[PDB]
């Protein structure tokens, strides 16, 4: 089941979409390609979880961090924001 | 008032989001 109490991926997520989606509003290039990134990361991601560790995955989160940091340049906010999404351990 | 990436970018994000200091 979910949860209700205090949204993290809900209201995280969903700002962050909308902020970029706002803000690149006249550039889909560069907002195209973001989301290519964690498309394919997430494909590799879930196909790497249900293999085991068995699997290679293509895009780890230094590739998707480091192809974000150079899709933007000035807009550090972004590298910054997102880092916050990337899983602590 | 708000459309998403219509795909899974959901997905992705809530899958970092909740994956942190997680496991």
């Amino acid at each position: 089941s979910l949860q209700n109490n205090q949204p993290v991926e809900f209201n995280h997520a969903i700002n962050y979409v909308n902020k970029i989606k706002n803000r690149f509003q006249g550039q889909p290039d560069i907002y195209k390609a973001f989301l290519e990134i964690l498309h394919t990361y997430q494909k590799e991601q879930r196909n790497a979880k249900e293999a085991g560790g068995n699997y290679t995955p293509a895009l780890t989160e230094q590739e998707v961090y480091a192809q974000v940091a150079r899709l933007f340049k000035n807009q550090e906010d972004l590298l910054s924001e997102f880092g916050q999404f990337l899983p602590d351990a | 008032d708000f459309t998403p990436m219509d795909s899974s970018a959901v997905y992705v994000l809530s899958s970092m989001a909740r994956q942190r200091r997680a496991s």
